[PDB]
């Protein structure tokens, strides 16, 4: 399973719980997420790309971070 | 023609930078004027243009975060 890390910058529990909305318009997707740490640990059958895209909807800083 | 406006209630919104996303978000949609929002009477208020902009578009421009917006002027 593609369990892949991703960091954005969650300077707000907000700002932060947007990136469930915008990964529910894939929907096909399993996350976790880690406040302090700024990550959003994802496994998809979609690209990472797509998840990187997905997520700079919700106006940040991201950056994908490797593997599990 | 000129300066129209109108106040959403963005229900989600209230903490430290939810708010700041909402500047970011919209203040690059061309026909915004004025953005202000409020975290503690929990609402979002703006000034636009009606040649560029709507009150559709800006459900549209808060539908990229997640956050519980209805309009309420
Ligand atoms: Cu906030």
């Amino acid at each position: 399973m593609p369990k892949h890390e991703f960091s954005v910058d969650m300077t707000c529990g907000g700002c932060a719980e947007a990136v469930s909305r915008v990964l529910n318009k894939l929907g096909g997707v399993k996350y976790d997420i880690d406040l302090p740490n700024k990550k959003v640990c994802i496994e998809s059958e979609h690209s990472m790309d797509t998840l990187l895209a997905t997520l700079k909807k919700t106006g940040k800083t991201v950056s994908y971070l490797g593997l599990e | 023609m000129g300066v129209n406006s109108v106040t959403i209630s963005v229900e989600g919104m209230t903490c430290n930078s939810c708010v700041w996303t909402i500047e970011q978000q919209i203040g690059k949609v061309n026909g915004v004027h004025h953005i202000k929002v409020s975290l503690e009477e929990k609402n979002a208020t703006i000034i636009y243009d009606p040649k560029l902009q709507t009150p559709k578009t800006l459900q549209e421009a808060i539908d990229d975060m997640g956050f519980d917006a209805v309009i309420h002027n």
